[PDB]
C-alpha cells in the first residue's frame, strides 16, 4: 500500500515561522490525480482544518487560518511541505499530513500525528538528578528507583528505561509548572529489592526541543 | 439531454471548485469513473436556495412531487451551483416559471407542460377564471439583494440507464500494454476473439476497421492506437492422440498432438 | 460560517443503541456529503463510515448513519456498545471549498477498589548538589481513589516553600499515581537533621523519612 | 456560549403568511423566555411579544409566537405583511444573567420616474486658493437612473489623482443627487489651461468648462 510520514521539528517559537514536511512513499504525489491536505488538532478539541492542495498550483485554506498558512508540493521528492507565520501560543496542536481523495470526501488514510508545542522566550535544557534507593526507600520486597527531570523547557520530555527494555512498573508522571516558569516531572520503576547491586539501570531522558540526550545510571546510595 | 457515442471524463466535473452542493447516490463517487453504462440523460432546470433539499429519493413537498419525483431506484447524481450574479437582476426578474398545483401525483420522470389554471374544484374548471381557481404555475421572487436561502441555482441530474447495449457513455476499459504473438483475448469494440495478433504486410483504406477473409471471418484488425494491422489467428488446432504398442507388449505411451507446435520430436503432423 | 454541532458527552452503558447528532446552523446537511472520524487518544483518526448511509470495509455493520434534512441535523446511530469503541467521533462537511469539522462527542460510558498508596522517597542526589540545587520527590502510586494530600516535613517545621506536586493519574493496572517535588537550598538540605514526607489517603497516613548521608 | 441562530434577511410579499425562526445552539429554547423586538430603521426598538404567547397592548393580534422546543427554535408569525412592518426583529433571551439578541430580520418592502442628468462644475475657491489648495467639484443633481460615471480633465488629460465622488442619493422631488471632487495644488490649477468635468449619463454626455480667471 502506501504511507505517510511527517519530519521537520516539534518545535517553535512564537511568532515563529513552522516548516513541517510530509513525505509519502509507496505512491506517487502527481499520479492518481490526488489531492493533498493539512489537518492539526488541540489536545483535549476537535479536529480543525488547516487547508488542502493539489500536485499542481490550486489550494484553498481556512478563512480563519487565511494569510498565514504556505504549502508547496515538490514532486522529485516525492513529499510536500506547509509554512506557517506569525505562531502564537494558541497554535499547539497535533499536526496531522491527511491522504485524501475526495475533495468532499473523506481523509482515507492518515500520517502520525507529530506533537508541536510552542516554547515561548527561550527553549531550555533539562537537569537529570539521580534517585539512588536505599533502606527506607523499599517497602517489603520491592524497591523503587528512577530520575528526576527538573527546569527544563517546553514540553514534552521522553524517558525510556534501558533504551525502551524495561516497561513493566515504569510510570510516566505529567508534568507541573514550578514556582518560577519551568517544568518539572520525575519517572520511576519498581524493581525487586535483591536486583540492586546485581542489576544496571539507566534512564534516557531526551529532550527533542533543546536536542539534548542525558543518560543517567542509577545507583544504590553510597553513604558519605 | 442524451449523452451518445462520446467518452467522458468526470475529473475535470469535479475538480472546478465552484459548487456548493453535490449529492451523487447509487454509485460511489470516488468510482464511478471506471464503472460504465449505457446512456446517460443530463435533466437541467432552476430552483432557489432553500428547495435544494427536498430534490432526494424519498421527500414530499411542493416542487418534487409536481414538477419532478425522484424514484427509489434513483441512481442519477446531482450537481448545483450559484449562479446569482447572471441569472437574476435588478428589477425583479420573473423569466423562470415553477407549477405549485396538481390534481394528483405523477410518475417519476415525466414532464408536464399542462398550462391548465387550477383550482379546487380542479376538473371543472378548466380554462377559465372562477371560484379560487388560480393558475398553477406562478411567478419566482429571485433578486441579487437576497440572502443565502433564497439564490437562483442551476441544478443538473446525471442519471443513468440498465438495459443491454454495449457501453457508449463511458469508456468500459482504457489502453492496456499491448502483447502479440501469444493467445489472448482481444475486444476491439466489435468482437470478442480470442487468438494471436501477428505483424500483417496489408495496408488498409483509411476508412476501414476490420477484415474478412474468402471464408468470411474476421482475421484482421485495425489497433486504433496508431494504425497498424494486426492479423487474427486462433491458438487452439485440432486435438491430442495417444499411441500404444499394444497389450503383452509395453506399458508407455506416446501423446500425438494434431496442428499444435510445440523426447519431444516437431513431426510434419504436429507434435 | 457554516458549522457542525455535535454533543460533547454522550454516555450509555455497553450493549444498547445510541445516536450521535452533527447539525448544521446554515448550510443544509443534504447539500454536501458528511463523514464520521473515530480516533483513538493518542493516535491518527480512522474514517468509521462516509457517504451518509454506507460502510467502510473493516469496521462493524453497527456503524450506521442516517441524514434528517428537515431539522438540520446528521445522525450516527451506533448499536451493541464494546470496549473498543469508547473513542472521540468528529463529523465533517465541506461548505463550499472550506472543509469544516464537527465540535467532537466523546463516548465514555463512566469505580473500582481501594488501592494502600505505596510511597517512596529520595534523598538529593550528590549530581545535584555540585549544581547548587537539592530537590525531594515525594511519590504515590498504585492508590484509589485519585484524592491525595501532601505535606512536606522538615526538622524545623513542615514544609511549603518549594513544594510541587501532581494530580493524581490513572496507571496500567487501573490504579492512580501521584508525585511531589520539594526544591531546597543545599544548606538547607543540611541544615535538618533529617526530611519527611507524609501521605494522607482515605484517613490512613504512611510516612517515609530521610537523611543525608 | 449560547447564541440564537436567525435569518438575515427574510421577504415575503404583502397579505400572506411568514415564519421567522429563532435557533439556539447550546441552550434549549423553552429554558428561558424568548422576546422579539420590532425595531423601526432610525427609531428605537419596541416589544412586539412576550412570554412566547402574549401580545402586549398595542400591537396587532397577527404576532403570533410559537415555541418548537424540540428543534430547540423559537418561530414567530407574521399574518398579513403590510407596509409599516419593514422593521428589524430581534429575538432575545436571557441565557444566564447575559441577554442575547439574535441576528435580526428585516421584512422586504413589498423605481423612480425619468430624470435627464444635471452637471455644475465649480472651479477652486479662490479662498480655497489662499489656503493653499485647489479642489475642482462637480456635481449631479435631478436624474435618474442613479449611476453616473465621472471623469475629470485637464485640457485634455483626464485626471484621477484627487478624484472623490459621491454615490448618487435620492432627492425631495424624487430624483437623485450625486458631487464629485477634485483636489488640487495651486500651481496645478494654474499649469493647465482650462479644467473641464465630463459626466456620462445613459450615454449622453454633459460636459462643462473652468478656467483660471
Ligand atoms: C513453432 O514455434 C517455435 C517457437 O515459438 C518456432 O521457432 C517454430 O518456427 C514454430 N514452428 C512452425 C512450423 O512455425
Amino acid at each position: 500500500q502506501v504511507q505517510l510520514q511527517e519530519s521537520g521539528p516539534g518545535l517553535v517559537k512564537p511568532s515563529e515561522t513552522l516548516s513541517l514536511t510530509c513525505t509519502v512513499s509507496g505512491g506517487s504525489v502527481s499520479s492518481g490525480g490526488y489531492f493533498w491536505s493539512w489537518i492539526r488538532q488541540p489536545p483535549g478539541k476537535g479536529l480543525e482544518w488547516i487547508g488542502c492542495i493539489y500536485y499542481s498550483g490550486s489550494t484553498n485554506y481556512n478563512p480563519s487560518l487565511k494569510s498565514r498558512v504556505t504549502i508547496s508540493v515538490d514532486t522529485s521528492k516525492d513529499q510536500f511541505s506547509l509554512k506557517l507565520s506569525s505562531v502564537t501560543a494558541a497554535d499547539t496542536a497535533v499536526y496531522y499530513c491527511a491522504r485524501q481523495l475526495w475533495l468532499r470526501g473523506r481523509f482515507d488514510y492518515w500520517g502520525q500525528g507529530t506533537l508541536v508545542t510552542v516554547s515561548s522566550a527561550s527553549t531550555k535544557g533539562p537537569s537529570v538528578f539521580p534517585l539512588a534507593p536505599s533502606s527506607k526507600s523499599t517497602s517489603g520486597g520491592t524497591a523503587a528507583l528512577g530520575c528526576l527531570v527538573k527546569d527544563y523547557f517546553p514540553e514534552p520530555v521522553t524517558v525510556s528505561w534501558n533504551s525502551g527494555a524495561l516497561t513493566s512498573g515504569v510510570h510516566t508522571f505529567p508534568a507541573v509548572l514550578q514556582s518560577s516558569g519551568l517544568y518539572s516531572l520525575s519517572s520511576v520503576v519498581t524493581v525487586p529489592s535483591s536486583s540492586l547491586g546485581t542489576q544496571t539501570y539507566i534512564c534516557n531522558v531526551n529532550h527533542k526541543p533543546s536536542n539534548t540526550k542525558v543518560d543517567k545510571k542509577v545507583e544504590p546510595k553510597s553513604c558519605d | 439531454k442524451r449523452i451518445s457515442n462520446c467518452v467522458a471524463d468526470y475529473s475535470v466535473l469535479y475538480n472546478s471548485a465552484s459548487f456548493s452542493t453535490f449529492k451523487c447516490y447509487g454509485v460511489s463517487p470516488t468510482k464511478l469513473n471506471d464503472l460504465c453504462f449505457t446512456n446517460v440523460y443530463a435533466d437541467s432546470f432552476v430552483i432557489r436556495g432553500d428547495e435544494v433539499r427536498q430534490i432526494a429519493p424519498g421527500q414530499t413537498g411542493k416542487i418534487a412531487d409536481y414538477n419532478y419525483k425522484l424514484p427509489d431506484d434513483f441512481t442519477g447524481c446531482v450537481i448545483a451551483w450559484n449562479s446569482n450574479n447572471l441569472d437574476s437582476k435588478v428589477g425583479g426578474n420573473y423569466n423562470y416559471l415553477y407549477r405549485l398545483f396538481r390534481k394528483s401525483n405523477l410518475k417519476p420522470f415525466e414532464r408536464d407542460i399542462s398550462t391548465e389554471i387550477y383550482q379546487a374544484g380542479s376538473t371543472p374548471c378548466n380554462g377559465v377564471e372562477g371560484f379560487n381557481c388560480y393558475f398553477p404555475l406562478q411567478s419566482y421572487g429571485f433578486q441579487p439583494t437576497n440572502g443565502v436561502g433564497y439564490q437562483p441555482y442551476r441544478v443538473v441530474v446525471l442519471s443513468f440507464e440498465l438495459l443491454h447495449a454495449p457501453a457508449t457513455v463511458c469508456g468500459p476499459k482504457k489502453s492496456t500494454n499491448l502483447v502479440k504473438n501469444k493467445c489472448v483475448n482481444f475486444n476491439f469494440n466489435g468482437l470478442t476473439g480470442t487468438g494471436v495478433l501477428t505483424e500483417s504486410n496489408k495496408k488498409f483504406l483509411p476508412f476501414q476497421q476490420f477484415g474478412r477473409d474468402i471464408a468470411d471471418t474476421t482475421d484482421a484488425v485495425r489497433d486504433p492506437q496508431t494504425l497498424e494491422i494486426l492479423d487474427i489467428t486462433p491458438c487452439s488446432f485440432g486435438g491430442v492422440s495417444v499411441i500404444t504398442p499394444g497389450t503383452n507388449t509395453s506399458n508407455q505411451v506416446a501423446v500425438l498432438y494434431q496442428d499444435v507446435n510445440c523426447n519431444v520430436f516437431q513431426t510434419r503432423a504436429g507434435c | 460560517n457554516f458549522m457542525l454541532t455535535q454533543p460533547h458527552s454522550v454516555s450509555e452503558s455497553p450493549g444498547k443503541t445510541v445516536t450521535i447528532s452533527c447539525t448544521g446552523s446554515s448550510g443544509s446537511i443534504a447539500s454536501n456529503y458528511v463523514q464520521w472520524y473515530q480516533q483513538r487518544p493518542g493516535s491518527a483518526p480512522t474514517t468509521v463510515i462516509y457517504e451518509d448511509n454506507q460502510r467502510p470495509s473493516g469496521v462493524p455493520d453497527r456503524f450506521s448513519g442516517s441524514i434528517d434534512s428537515s431539522s438540520n441535523s446528521a445522525s450516527l446511530t451506533i448499536s451493541g456498545l464494546k470496549t473498543e469503541d469508547e473513542a472521540d467521533y468528529y463529523c465533517q462537511s465541506y461548505d463550499s471549498s472550506n472543509v469544516v469539522f464537527g465540535g467532537g462527542t466523546k463516548l465514555t460510558v463512566l469505580g473500582q477498589p481501594k488501592a494502600a498508596p505505596s510511597v517512596t522517597l529520595f534523598p538529593p542526589s550528590s549530581e545535584e548538589l555540585q549544581a547548587n540545587k537539592a530537590t525531594l520527590v515525594c511519590l504515590i502510586s498504585d492508590f484509589y481513589p485519585g484524592a491525595v494530600t501532601v505535606a512536606w516535613k522538615a526538622d524545623s517545621s513542615p514544609v511549603k516553600a518549594g513544594v510541587e506536586t501532581t494530580t493524581p493519574s490513572k496507571q496500567s493496572n487501573n490504579k492512580y499515581a501521584a508525585s511531589s517535588y520539594l526544591s531546597l537550598t543545599p544548606e538547607q538540605w543540611k541544615s535538618h537533621r533529617s526530611y519527611s514526607c507524609q501521605v494522607t489517603h482515605e484517613g490512613s497516613t504512611v510516612e517515609k523519612t530521610v537523611a543525608p548521608t
